[PDB]
């Protein structure tokens, strides 16, 4: 299939600071990937994002009825959707499930990556450590990122290049919103 | 800070319709347009908030009105494709003959129009596949989900093919137990 | 507990 493909995309979003102490609505207007039209509650008015656009910021800035709908919007629309939601994914909480693994950079003979896998959060800001003997090691430290897993959990995985001898106690260290205190989980060579 | 977006599209020729609500980046629940039926995510959303999907008919409505309009503003300038990456991930850390699930994630493309097959071992595999719709990105492209919930063995390898039309040949992401 | 959805403003012809 080669039919030309056209697009029409609208984002009305709410942007929440402190809670609804502040409040920021944005109406948004794409023809592909091209906003060409938005109104934003700071000003309260259409305007024009590209000359595409243009024609909707006058007509719709001619209708007076038209824009106090959208100057309400911050109270009857994002507010109250704010209201709605808030209690299980403004105030959701899921803590992670720490695994640590060893591997290989490439196949060698010696197991030189100490994969901490932290699984199954939210919300998505975490923070990961490695610690050797109970200082924290900061060179030779990768990850994947953080990783969406789209059903609303994150995962990242944080590895340790290094070559494990006996006598090293290995500390992987989670900090995150779901707990009270950090997540450790040691591994011995 | 959070954001709550009430994110649509409407795309021609396909006439296919899209209408969702996203919290940070995660859908909280999409309109089934031809059922008229509200989706949540995840089950719990639905006992805590309802939402009359019958309304999320005519937004879809003026976007398609909507789209006739620019589309001959733009002198019917069609829309360039944007080709997607693929990963394929287990969510969990891979142990022998523990059930897992392998997420194929599909990002940065457009149109939002997508074929998407999990093989296992060169096989099209169905039992127990699911899906999200198109989620949107902060670019204005799409990206998607699709889940194979497995029981990893030696014996199996699996991969995600993906076509779209900015690719020229199927994009095959490749998954085995190490 | 009602979630409210907004209207997308329509183009003239
Ligand atoms: C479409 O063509 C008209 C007539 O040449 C021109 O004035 C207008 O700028 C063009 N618009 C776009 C988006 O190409």
């Amino acid at each position: 299939d080669t039919r030309p493909r056209f697009l029409e995309q609208v984002k009305h979003e709410c942007h929440f600071f402190n809670g609804t102490e502040r409040v920021r609505f944005l109406d948004r207007y794409f023809y592909h990937q091209e906003e060409y039209v938005r109104f934003d509650s700071d000003v309260g008015e259409y305007r024009a994002v590209t000359e595409l656009g243009r024609p909707d910021a006058e007509y719709w800035n001619s209708q007076k009825d038209l824009l106090e709908q959208r100057r309400a919007a911050v109270d009857t629309y994002c507010r109250h959707n704010y209201g709605v939601v808030e209690s299980f994914t403004v105030q959701r909480r899921v803590y992670p499930e720490v695994t640590v693994y060893p591997a290989k950079t490439q196949p060698l003979q010696h197991h030189n990556l100490l994969v901490c896998s932290v699984n199954g959060f939210y919300p998505g800001s975490i923070e990961v450590r490695w610690f050797r003997n109970g200082q924290e090691e900061k060179t030779g430290v990768v990850s994947t990122g953080l990783i969406q897993n789209g059903d609303w959990t994150f995962q990242t995985l944080v590895m340790l290049e290094t070559v494990p001898r006996s006598g090293e106690v290995y500390t992987c260290q989670v900090e995150h919103p779901s707990l009270t205190s950090p997540l450790t989980v040691e591994w011995r060579a | 800070e959070h954001v709550i977006i009430q994110a649509e599209f409407y795309l021609n020729p396909d006439q296919s319709g899209e209408f969702m609500f996203d919290f940070d980046g995660d859908e909280i629940f999409h309109v089934d347009m031809a059922k008229k039926e509200t989706v949540w995510r995840l089950e719990e959303f639905g006992r805590f908030a309802s939402f009359e999907a019958q309304g999320a008919l005519a937004n879809i409505a003026v976007d398609k009105a909507n789209l006739e309009i620019m589309t001959k503003r733009s002198n019917y300038t069609p829309i360039t494709n944007v080709p997607p990456e693929v990963t394929v991930l287990t969510n969990s850390p891979v142990e022998l003959r523990e059930p897992n699930v392998l997420i194929c994630f599909i990002d940065k493309f457009t149109p939002p129009v997508v074929n998407v097959t999990w093989l296992r071992n060169g096989k099209p595999v169905t039992t127990g596949v699911s899906e999200t719709v198109f989620l949107p990105r902060e670019d204005h492209l799409f990206r998607k989900f699709h889940y194979l919930p497995f029981l990893p063995s030696t014996e199996d390898v699996y991969d995600c093919r993906v076509e779209h039309w900015g690719l020229d040949e199927p994009l095959l992401k490749h998954w085995e137990f190490d | 507990d009602i979630f409210e959805r907004i209207a997308s403003e329509a183009s003239r012809l």
